């Protein structure tokens, strides 16, 4: 039987959950909050070098030691990065998890940051900001940030052009000094039992137990960008200010992100009970795609509708998914809408917990953040308690709260900030 | 424990059929989501000339329109219960999946009878969705593996069934009617050629009282006894090259005939095609990685990706490796590729098979993980395999394999083989097919 | 030579004693043929009389 | 008596006359060009300094006179904790080809 | 709730980046700076055998 | 491009005038990153064809007598008529572009609406701008008398360049605070920038240095003036703008009949407008729309 996962915190400070599963596949994350808000402006893209240098040489191990023992076991090492958080993850075989631990935990641990070995990688910087790049979403989510904070969650994901060269591995050093410490750090475990990572998170983690330098407190911004930039295909999105994660306007924020269209439910479908893609689609007849995208932090969040168009047809997109958020924020709407609004947030988020590395980044980020692991029964009680009338007042909010906007395309007929 | 008896923990698929033949699976575990999806042995495969974007076009359409909820109506039912859909359409396989709460079982499984069966075909949707299909296959050209793989099965299968597209051509688009589609329906989607997979969540006693209650009397018998007939297809080995010199990167793929899925040394295929491994640019392991191919290209700058594949269909596979590389060192990744892959031939070493074999029963768990991938699983393996095979006889399947048996296999599959090549980009530095051939078989042994 | 040592290197030169055996023997072969030996072409039957 | 036959073994090599320390006069070979990539930046720019002067004296066939020779004392092993790296990592490294 | 997958669905890739590490004339001075600030709009001048100016 | 925006001042000028306006002003000057390799021969054809017209453009002459002026008029350019368009009146948008490029001075620039060339108010910019000061006289000294380096060296210790920034159109001019600093002390510089001009907004001026403004308004006219390059721009501006030549003398009229109160009023109109901003460089402490 799978039992529950028991959330425990060391006497060092450090998070840590572990459960056996008696899994094929034993993975270990270790939980960082050293995100790109606690980057500053100074030392800018040591998030994104730190991230790209999970491979690189380290006190206990040289690199070719790293990568040749990760594929001798076969296991991947690999870690995702939000702005707020990082997120170092090996899985592999269950035998062979000690080697994959002590690998990982001599990666993330003490990093020895030789000079050469980033003079490689920043032509790997390069080549992953390109890649990311390519994709259109990630370089207005970047930029939409951007000006839609002031100082702390506004530092890109990326690291931008005019920092790529001038990346130092003492700035490198002085940040995951900085940042990487045992009381803000989650480390948890599936297929790994709890007494076998006690010992090796008390053998290798006793290093850096203070409680970390801290991260600035984002400040909302406002305004606009917008860029040009050569497709037909316009992407502008509209975000205003939402809670934080953890907070009852959250939680209405979800379910009303997933009354008007998280994203695609149906592939090649219509989504035929989103109100924003049936009160765009009842007047534009062009392709189109408008969701609504919510991303709440520790301290501030971001609710908004992103709108994909084409260049002529952009203004009406926008204007009629504007005017439809007007009208769930007047209060037209329907509780059998609400209530497959909630079914489909509590659908999404056993989406997100049926994977075992997105469970292991769920309690990754609760063992991080709040420190406490919730029973996702309760977290239905939770979307289930949430009712219409804290739908209309977070609807209200996000209509008379200062928005952001970032766009990106022919700019021709893309709506402005004041015109709204 | 250990991994031989956590993988024996791994739960059972019981496998049951219905009375009209149909297969129905499940995999009880301990979440709550639930996955129930239909599998249809029909595909690109199965056609001729005529009908050939029906399997594509069946798929894009049993969503649209239906004979009890018609319109958008599943649609409105799918987020009433607030589910989540996909259909897949392969050379041999098609799908339709539904990823729900556990709770909507009886939802989930009666609006899968009514897309299976019960879809209605409606001439304004068939224009509507034509003129769809033609603007997606015209963004179809920018996904360009996917149009290397397509060139990859054309110049692979010359003559055979499959050699066309699941899309299928833009002058077969223009005219499929209804009453081909629904010949198509009701020829390629019979009931035994169908299984009902549904991974954790469920229980399976509940799942075929729901599959008699709905999925029960699809259809069995023939129209005039005009049975379909799988045919042992033709490979040709043979050199398609799209020159497009104002194209960026050029994409390159080098297959060989491999055993497909009925034959039981996929396991020591793959097992060889996981030791060559795969490189894009963004790993960030550099001139360390344990591929040697991989390592010489990040080395000296060859190419910005390479995969390799070992795509089966039932007794025909192409196994091989795709890369997307710059226009000057396509010469120098071949000549790299082929160097590597028969010093696998030549050479192999206990070292190596036992990376790849670590690297396989990892791969293998990691797709097999989620819900969704595992009834991905189910279903291949249920239409492919005839049982469904489990992870511990996976397991023995991989520990009988060493370095010995891989190099007469590989001198089976590999040595002195005429491949299939395709490219699209500035093919210009790609080797003729002699130069192919003779950077084949080793001028040493 | 150090470096050239090992368990592997012993496998890949077992792997590689057939083909370069009987490249040996190809050698050995081709230089009896080319050079008309009267000691091993005098054994060999089909040559057995006087050529 | 080690070390005074030490320094006169550094007298006598003629280096010390020349204008160049111990870590100048290596062959470069593939693990002391990874060495020469792995010097920073104004080590490396002083080695080629004394590189390019060794070549100006022995074109002039003429050394400095003894008041700027390199001392043994003097001598600085700015090389050794980078070689000495480079030689264990490509040991680990023809130990993992041997295993 | 508390994650990065659990708040958007799709929006997941977009803002989780991840990295799979292994396969699977600076004007110093005040006195100096007199006359690099904008006192008039901006004028591009693009010659056959003239240079460019730019008249501030 | 990249010789041309190696001067760091014009890629800051290029994003206010990207910020400022919401269409057919706000298009750069110097072209984008992707039209480079789209520009077609039918669009240049098409600009050409529509705005390249003899009744919407002038031909004037420095030298040359107006007899072969008219024969050539009448030659070769006297065969388009059709005016084109004619823009879309510069609506005025206000913002921030705040990018960051490694320098170590940060280079702002914070800018109001104005009025527009022909109006009663920008003579009265103009002389605001020079009392604000925008020229380095004396070279290499301190620039004492001008309001803004007045002010900001009055709490600054550290290097600095500030002046202020007019760019009149025939729609709607631009004026604001030019600021190149170094980074650790970019709210100082700024915000004692702004404090000086909203100290000039209530009034706290002196009429002498109005008339040292005016004075150094007239001497930039014909610095304008003095040059025959600068007198050709000069005509064919005033050529552009009105259709009848205007004498520098009633230029030196017309900024000598600025008003001491006009310029409080160019100032308060500048203070209550809606601000818009350009900057770069390291932006740890460089202020916001909601700190000015």
């Amino acid at each position: 039987q799978p039992q529950d996962l028991e959330f425990t915190k060391l006497p060092n400070g450090l998070v840590i959950a572990s459960l056996e599963n008696y899994a094929p596949l034993s993975r270990i994350g270790l939980f960082v909050k050293a995100g790109s808000r606690y980057e500053d402006s100074n030392n800018l893209g040591t998030s994104h070098l730190l991230r790209l240098a999970s491979s690189l040489t380290t006190k206990g191990a040289s690199s070719f030691k790293i990568t040749r023992g990760i594929e001798a076991v076969g296991g991947k090492l690999s870690v995702t990065a939000t702005r707020e958080n990082m997120a170092y993850t090996v899985e592999g075989i269950r035998s062979d998890i000690e080697i994959l631990m002590e690998f990982l935990l001599n990666v993330t641990t003490a990093p020895e940051f030789r000079r050469w070995e980033v003079a490689a990688l920043r032509s790997q910087l390069k080549i992953d900001k390109a890649v990311a790049f390519q994709n259109s979403q990630t370089r207005i989510i970047e930029n939409l940030h951007d000006v839609a904070y002031k100082n702390a969650l506004a530092n890109p994901l990326y690291c931008p052009d005019y920092r790529m060269g001038k990346i130092t591995s003492e700035e490198l050093h002085y940040f995951v000094q900085n940042h990487f410490t045992s009381a803000r750090m989650a480390l948890v475990g599936l297929g790994v039992s709890h007494s076998v990572l006690k010992q090796v998170a008390e053998q290798f983690l006793n290093m850096r137990g203070g409680l970390g330098l801290a991260g600035a407190k984002a400040k909302y911004r406002g305004g606009e960008i917008r860029e040009q930039n050569g497709d037909n295909l316009v992407h502008a999105a509209i975000v205003a200010e939402s809670a934080a994660i953890g907070n009852a306007e959250a939680n209405a924020f979800s379910v009303l992100q997933h009354l008007l269209g998280a994203g695609p439910h149906i592939k090649r479908g219509n989504n035929t009970t989103s109100l924003l893609s049936q009160s765009v689609a009842k007047g534009s007849h062009q392709p189109f795609d408008v969701s609504a995208f919510n991303a709440s932090y520790s301290d501030s969040g971001l609710f908004g509708i992103y709108t994909i168009s084409q260049a002529a047809a952009a203004g009406e997109v926008i204007n009629a998914a504007y005017n439809q958020v007007k009208a769930v924020a007047q209060g037209n709407l329907s509780s059998a809408d609400v209530q497959a609004a909630k079914n489909k947030l509590k659908a999404g988020y056993l989406m997100s917990v049926e994977t075992s590395e997105g469970f292991l980044s769920e309690i990754g980020s609760q063992a991080l953040a709040a420190g406490s692991y919730m029973p996702p029964s309760t977290v239905l009680q939770q979307i289930d308690s949430v009712a219409d009338a804290d739908v209309v007042k977070a609807a209200k909010k996000f209509v008379s709260g200062k928005k952001s906007m970032a766009a990106s395309g022919n700019l021709g007929h893309t709506p402005f900030l004041d015109e709204l | 424990a250990t991994f031989a008896q956590a993988l024996q923990s791994v739960p059972e698929t019981q496998v049951s059929i219905l009375d009209n033949g149909l297969r129905v699976a499940s995999e009880q575990s301990s979440h709550a989501t639930c996955t129930v999806g239909v599998w249809i042995d029909a595909g690109s495969r199965y056609e001729t000339e005529k009908n050939n974007g029906a399997g594509y076009f069946l798929e894009h359409l049993a969503f649209k329109g239906t004979k009890n909820r018609p319109g958008n109506a599943l649609e409105k039912e799918v987020e009433s219960i607030g589910a989540h859909l996909n259909a897949y359409s392969t050379r041999e396989h098609t799908a339709y999946l539904i990823k729900a709460l556990s709770k909507d079982l009886p939802k989930v499984v009666e609006l899968l009878a009514d897309i299976v069966q019960n879809s209605s075909l409606e001439d304004s949707q068939i224009e509507k969705e034509r003129d769809v299909i033609l603007r997606e296959m015209q963004e179809n050209d920018a996904s360009m593996q996917n149009v290397v793989f397509d060139y990859l099965h054309a110049t692979a299968f010359q003559g055979t069934p499959l050699a066309q597209a699941v899309e299928g051509p833009s002058e077969n688009v223009r005219r499929l009617s209804r009453t081909d589609l629904t010949d198509y329906l009701n020829r390629h989607y019979k009931a035994p050629r169908m299984v009902l997979a549904a991974a954790g969540g469920v229980e399976h006693q509940q799942l075929l009282d729901l599959a008699q209650k709905h999925l029960s009397s699809v259809s069995r018998v023939y129209e005039e006894d005009a049975v379909p007939g799988l045919t042992p297809c033709r490979f040709t080995g043979s050199e398609i090259r799209h020159r497009d010199d104002a194209l960026p990167l050029a994409h390159v793929a080098i297959a060989v005939e491999g055993p497909g899925w009925a034959n039981p040394d996929n396991v020591t295929l793959q097992v060889a095609n996981a030791i060559i491994g795969h490189y894009d640019c963004t790993y960030g392991g550099g001139v360390h990685l344990s591929s040697p191919l991989a390592s010489v290209a990040v080395a000296n700058k060859l190419c910005q990706s390479f995969q390799t594949f070992n795509i089966s269909y039932s007794d025909t596979g192409l196994l091989g490796a795709h890369f997307v590389c710059d226009a000057m060192s396509i010469d120098d990744m071949v000549f790299f590729l082929q160097g590597q892959w028969m010093r696998l031939c030549t050479s192999a070493t206990e070292s190596e098979v036992t990376r790849g074999k670590n690297i396989l029963r990892n791969a293998l768990v990691s797709h097999l993980d989620g819900t969704t991938p595992v009834c991905e699983d189910i279903g291949r393996s249920l239409l492919t395999y005839g049982r469904r095979i489990p992870l511990a006889e996976w397991e023995s399947r991989i520990q009988e394999v060493d370095a010995q048996m891989l190099r007469d296999i590989c001198s089976k599959y590999f040595y002195d083989q005429c491949p299939a090549v395709a490219g699209y980009g500035p093919i210009e530095q790609l080797p003729d097919y002699n130069r192919i051939r003779s950077g084949m078989f080793w001028l040493r042994f | 030579l150090s470096r050239f040592l090992g368990p592997r290197y012993r496998e890949l030169a077992r792997n590689w004693i057939p083909t370069a055996g009987m490249w040996g023997t190809v050698g050995a072969v081709g230089l009896v043929w080319a050079t008309d030996w009267r000691l091993i072409l005098d054994w060999v039957p089909y040559i057995n009389g006087k050529f | 008596w080690l070390d005074g036959f030490r320094k006169w073994y550094y007298n006598a090599a003629g280096f010390n006359k020349l204008g160049l320390m111990r870590d100048d006069t290596l062959h470069e070979t593939e693990d002391v060009k990874e060495a020469i990539r792995r010097l920073p930046e104004d080590l490396y720019n002083d080695r080629m300094f004394r590189i390019k002067r060794a070549l100006d004296l022995t074109m002039r066939h003429q050394i400095l006179p003894k008041d700027q020779w390199t001392k043994y004392e003097e001598d600085k092993f700015y090389l050794e904790p980078y070689l000495k790296e480079v030689i264990r990592e490509r040991k680990e490294r023809e130990e993992w080809a041997k295993k | 709730m508390l994650s990065v997958a659990a708040r958007s669905g799709p929006f997941a890739p977009v803002l989780s980046a991840t990295s799979r590490g292994v396969a699977g004339r600076p004007f110093l001075c005040r006195e100096s700076l007199s006359g690099q600030a904008a006192a008039r709009p901006l004028v591009a001048t693009v010659g056959l055998n003239v240079p460019a100016s730019v008249r501030f």
